């Protein structure tokens, strides 16, 4: 039996006071008939896209005030910025804010209303080139082509790893921001189900629209060809890709950077599905994986700018020694297939890599930075009745985000313990569940074991 | 010329998921500097739409979004911190008593006598400083006596 | 924290980190020491040398070999060269590793407790291991089952392994490895009479070894074509100095695997050792090492030894059964790499030993818990 | 849901749901562990072996065989085989199916106590059943009157059957069977002397006896033509290595059933064994069994048996009357068969034991409940 009324209108799921979870599902569910928005529990709001229009945005809460600490004002995401900044202002060390699953539509606009509030704080810091959220669109669509993958759940959901941050030099108006680089997953470019499809940029430019460049990618239009490619779902039928080419290029042209290199660049990713051809033949007498003589080295060896028989002599028997040194043959055919999906997997990685760099050099400012606030996109688990390892590694990486979540709650409600003057009979959380990851983990890792072995 | 960006000891061709712990392991160090800050989210619909709740993958994710078992973890602290005044604006009725309002009983001592007739723990409840705590279950009783005995 | 190999098989010793894919730097353990009254007194006279600083420094130096026939002669000797090793090339304390040794099989137990108990004692270090030569051939090969033929500066081998476990009643093990051979090689030399006998003169043998030898395909047709031609015979520099060439001489060499009677002894030889050795071991088994052959090492780096060795096991083998040999490129450094797949597994932690056993139990220890 | 049966006559071992025509898959009931400290440190360590597995893996394990005489030696072990058959072959949980064990007849009653015991208490199973091997045979070979003899790997039998019931008395039960006749083999075949003793090697011994063995028809006149000819002398290899060629050793082998000299008992042998027992039952029966006789599994694989038989049938038999026997092809199989014929019919829901009656009184159930 049940939580009544007085419980019933209350703000906080955090302030409880019936524990099973229907009570919270259901009442939130009551908000959410009384479209009432933001719900509260750890210390910290809880976010649903309500799908349709309402002027949350109007500055007449916005700006009129800074509100409040969280008792003393109606919950608003709007609260947890504004106190962060008065914690930190005086505290004066970084904080970052932290936003999860919601894969897709919301989970991003309400990342770009999350910076629109951050121009909120720099209309309160100061006041008297594109838009510094048009700035983080200017990233979005590529970014997003760029690592979005595909979930049976889901449609375009991204497995990369991105981390927002946000630098002052000020606390004036506001100074500038940081995305940066963090858990990126190889291992889709291995393997796909027939259901399911590549990282977007592949299966994007893959369609047929630029008449020049798929010859000049010397590629063919089919994706069918490409094996390594084809392991996947063959299109999603309605994501338009003949447009989203055409979003590509302005984003690219936006770069401010130059043609021939980004041409060079996509066309590294062109070698890299080429890569899936190449296929190696073993010896009478002999151990050893042994060439496919084959055009595609030639395209490589073309866009590359290297020759294609220096690959062949120097790569496909490998020569390492120094302080003398020596060579190395024979390879198997799987120690060869695995080797080039690893080089090629890694080049996509250093692209990525490389992308940082310019990037945000046009986001880069003299402007000095002191301190920084952040933004994180993803904790991100998902279920499937079927799964393979770095799935639940990632989701691994997301009970350890609760490790973290939990220690340092576990510190804080004993500091209110403190607070009015009780003692505490609770123990880490952090550890409690730490040990269900250590079960995942010893110095004897799970994973560690197994790619060991 | 690509390739300079192209190119530039813990390992070598191994580690390689435990690789993939590394980069996890320097960012989480590094958030430790940090004072962290949430947000859970939620498709609560079938769709984005005006359209009406779908529950069952809002249980999943709300099971997937820790405020749910962090609540399991949190119910046990008692978790719970309820200011005198209000409280005892309800709750005098059973002790049917008078002694002066100010502090010839605190709420600590109010409580002491309303708990002298209904209760002695520290499990349903233990005393604080300006604010007062209790089981879950203990504010549900509490109201349950006041409409029990308010009808009566 | 992080773990750390030794190789000692000798020749050269080869130290480098778990998962490093090749040791960091490589040392011959030559040691060598003054031979002459130090008569520029601005000299500083450091009285013992080792490595490439005394292969440079030879010519006053004269050298001690601190391992026979595998056996490590003069421990206080390996304890300058260790010491130097560590610090010189490694920058490493004891403390900093696990520490993994690398031993000859089925040879005396002394060998095992005193470099433990100097290592745990002198140097003072996490966890030790003393691994058999074949079984890192084996890991690094990556076929569980097989037998290996490692003949290097040191003690020469054979072990059948079957796949998870030993046979030492199997196994046989040689003293022929290339440095007696070499000194042969000079018995052999004076028929020209270019003559010279010192260690230093020996080892310069060595890159003659690496430069000039090749295997003999057929003993009898080889010295027919001795007769006929100087294609056989080839042009080689002193390493300073004479010009000097050279003929049958070569290739007579490596036959002493083959045939030792050039210095004589009687074992019939590597591969008819071999053969014998299987047949002592059990019949069903057979088929997959006539299939898995490995061969590494000191000796085996010259061309055409498998071959040679095919078609003697095709002489011994009933023909109709197939047979191939194994001969990575890598062979030399193969055992400390498979030394790093050892290391690797988080098994020897269970495994390793560690102080407190040494504490509380003597080198006994070893014997017992190690193969 | 479905019932399943078990065949547990020894060999390689049979079992298979009611109405398939033959058992999904068949193991030896071969035991092994290693022999060899493990030193692939890579290896995970497995202590015990069985079924194919193990008969790829023979070499370094050495086997244990867990029924003598048609006994069954070792109960954990049998446990250890039955649980890896059902997870492993079957995918079946012990709820699944009734059950149904087959068994030498007139053996010791242990047997029947703690295999049900133990299939109740550590297996949990709807139903079970117990049946003696001759009553399968009839039902698979359809005359519901006869006499069976079947030598298994184990037990060697002769049970009369007459048409709906047992002569218990009538019964003769005999360990000869072909392994014992094999291990005799060595003792046979150290006269060329290629020879080998060990578990694995005396099995290699059954692929000879699939392949070489033929019937004599005549002992005399067989060493008469010994004398001429040498088409009497076959040539074989070496599951792997030599080429191996045997003369009337192959033929000599079965004759030990005719005459257990060779391996030295008195039991005047099958077919003498047969007619006394015959001569025991009575008088007027008797024309149908000259009708009806019926051969089956591991022995009876061998071609010629039953001619011998039939010529030793008519010296015993007065030659008046009608003789023949059967010899079906798939007798091996047959117990099986028959199984799962027995399986069929709904009288054993009435007739199975169930969970219930195991819990309301002991093993003792059995031996008033089954035969
Ligand atoms: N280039 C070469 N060609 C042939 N033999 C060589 C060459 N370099 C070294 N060796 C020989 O190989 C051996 C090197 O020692 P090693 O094989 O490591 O012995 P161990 O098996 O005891 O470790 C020595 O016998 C050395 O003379
Ligand atoms: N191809 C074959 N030719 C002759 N005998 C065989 C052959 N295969 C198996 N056997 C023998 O038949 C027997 C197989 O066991 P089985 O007949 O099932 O014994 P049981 O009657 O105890 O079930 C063993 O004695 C085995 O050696």
């Amino acid at each position: 039996s049940m939580n009544p009324p007085k419980y019933d209108k209350i703000e906080d799921m955090a302030m409880m006071t019936h524990l099973h979870e229907p009570a919270v599902l259901y009442n939130l569910k009551e908000r959410y008939a009384a479209w009432m928005i933001y719900t509260y529990s750890g210390l910290f709001c809880v976010t649903v896209n309500p799908y349709k229009w309402l002027p949350v945005y109007n500055p007449e809460v916005v700006a009129a005030y800074r509100g409040k600490k969280r008792q003393e004002a109606p919950p608003h995401i709007f609260s947890i910025s504004d106190n962060a900044y008065q914690f930190m202002l005086t505290d004066r060390e970084n904080q970052s804010i932290l936003i999860t699953g919601e894969s897709g539509a919301g989970k991003t606009v309400n990342t770009k209303r999350v910076i629109q509030y951050f121009a909120t704080i720099a209309v309160t810091g100061d006041k008297k080139q594109g838009t510094l959220e048009d700035q983080i669109i200017s990233a979005n669509p590529l970014l997003e082509a760029f690592g979005n993958a595909k979930t049976v759940r889901n449609d375009n959901s991204s497995r990369f790893g991105k981390f927002i941050r946000i630098h002052f030099g000020a606390t004036g108006k506001l100074a500038s921001a940081d995305i940066e680089t963090y858990l990126l997953e190889k291992s889709r470019v291995t393997f796909q189900l027939k259901a399911e499809r590549s990282y977007h940029i592949f299966y994007q430019i893959m369609s047929n629209k630029k008449p020049e460049l798929i010859e000049m990618l010397l590629i063919t239009t089919n994706p069918y060809d490409f094996a390594y490619v084809s392991q996947g779902e063959i299109t999603v039928p309605s994501i338009d890709d003949q447009e989203e080419l055409m979003a590509t290029d302005t984003a690219v042209d936006i770069l401010g950077f130059s043609a021939d290199e980004k041409v060079a660049i996509y066309k590294l990713t062109g070698a890299v599905m080429h890569y899936g051809n190449m296929k190696f033949k073993q010896k009478q007498r002999e151990e050893q994986a042994e060439p496919d003589g084959t055009e595609v080295a030639d395209k490589a060896a073309y866009l590359t700018s290297l020759n294609s028989a220096d690959l062949l002599k120097a790569l496909c028997y490998p020569r390492v020694k120094v302080g003398n040194e020596y060579v190395t043959k024979g390879q198997t055919v799987q120690q060869v297939y695995n080797s080039v999906g690893a080089l090629a997997k890694s080049m996509y990685e250093k692209m990525f890599l490389w992308m940082v760099t310019r990037i945000n050099q046009q986001l880069d400012t003299k402007q000095p930075r002191q301190y920084f606030i952040g933004v994180l996109d993803i904790a991100g688990f998902e279920i499937f009745d079927f799964n393979t390892l770095e799935q639940l590694c990632i989701n691994f990486t997301n009970e350890k985000l609760q490790q973290f979540f939990n220690h340092h709650m576990f510190v804080l409600e004993q500091e209110e313990y403190k607070k009015e003057g009780i003692d505490w009979e609770f123990i880490d959380f952090g550890m409690d569940l730490a040990a269900c990851i250590e079960l995942i983990e010893k110095p004897m890792g799970i994973f560690s074991i197994l790619e060991e072995e | 010329k690509t390739l300079a960006f192209l190119f530039s000891k813990g390992s070598s061709f191994q580690t390689v998921s435990a690789l993939f712990r590394e980069n996890l392991n320097k960012l989480m160090t590094n958030l430790k500097s940090t004072h962290p800050h949430f947000v859970r989210c939620l498709i609560p619909n079938e769709t984005k739409t005006p359209g009406a709740m779908e529950h069952e993958l809002v249980l999943h994710q709300l099971r997937c979004n820790g405020v749910l078992e962090g609540i399991r973890i949190c119910r046990k602290g008692f978790p719970s911190r309820i200011l005198y005044a209000d409280f005892k604006q309800r709750y005098k009725v059973l002790n049917a008593s008078a002694i002066p309002e100010g502090q010839f009983i605190d709420s600590k001592k109010a409580s002491e006598k309303l708990l002298g007739s209904i209760d002695i723990d520290h499990t349903q409840y233990k005393f604080g400083h300006t604010k007062v705590f209790f089981k879950a279950g203990l504010l549900g009783t509490l109201e349950e006596m006041r409409d029990e005995k308010l009808a009566q | 924290t992080t773990a750390l190999v030794c190789d000692n098989g000798s020749g050269l010793v080869k130290a480098g980190f778990a998962g490093d894919d090749a040791p960091r730097a490589v040392f011959p353990s030559i040691v060598g020491r003054p031979r002459h009254q130090g008569v520029m007194v601005g000299m500083g006279q450091k009285d013992s040398y080792v490595g490439d600083e005394a292969q440079s420094k030879r010519g006053i130096l004269t050298l001690k070999y601190p391992i026979e026939h595998g056996i490590i002669t003069n421990w206080d000797d390996m304890e300058k060269i260790w010491h130097h090793t560590f610090y010189n090339e490694l920058r490493v304390a004891p403390e900093e590793h696990p520490t993994l040794l690398t031993e000859a099989p089925l040879n005396p137990k002394a060998n095992r407790e005193k470099m433990t108990q100097i290592m745990f004692e002198t140097f003072n270090v996490p966890a030790m291991y003393v691994a058999i030569q074949a079984v890192l051939s084996l890991y690094a090969s990556g076929r569980t089952t097989g037998i290996v033929l490692d003949s290097g500066d040191g003690v020469t081998h054979n072990v059948p392994i079957y796949e998870g476990y030993a046979l030492p009643h199997a196994i046989m093990r040689l003293d022929l490895a290339g440095r007696d051979l070499t000194d042969y090689l000079m018995k052999i030399l004076t028929e020209r009479g270019y003559s010279f006998v010192t260690t230093a003169e020996r080892e310069i043998v060595r890159d003659i070894k690496e430069k000039l030898c090749y295997v003999a395909l057929d003993f009898e047709n080889e010295m027919a074509t001795a007769a006929s031609s100087s294609s056989l015979e080839k042009s080689y520099e002193l390493p300073d100095g004479q010009v000097i060439t050279i003929g049958n001489e070569r290739f007579r060499c490596p036959e002493t695997l083959f045939q030792p009677s050039f210095i004589g002894m009687e074992s019939a030889g590597i591969h008819e050792t071999t053969y014998n050795s299987i047949m002592k071991c059990d019949i069903d088994i057979r088929k997959d090492l006539y299939a898995n052959n490995v061969m590494s090492g000191g000796t085996t780096m010259y061309p055409g030894i498998a071959d040679r060795m095919q078609k003697e096991i095709t002489a011994l083998a009933p023909s109709t059964m197939k047979i191939k040999i194994i001969a990575p490129p890598e062979r030399k450094y193969s055992v400390w790499i498979g030394g790093s797949i050892l290391a690797s597994l988080s098994t020897f932690q269970q495994m390793w030993i560690t102080k407190q056993e040494y504490d509380e139990a003597g080198p006994s220890i070893v014997h017992r818990k190690c193969f």
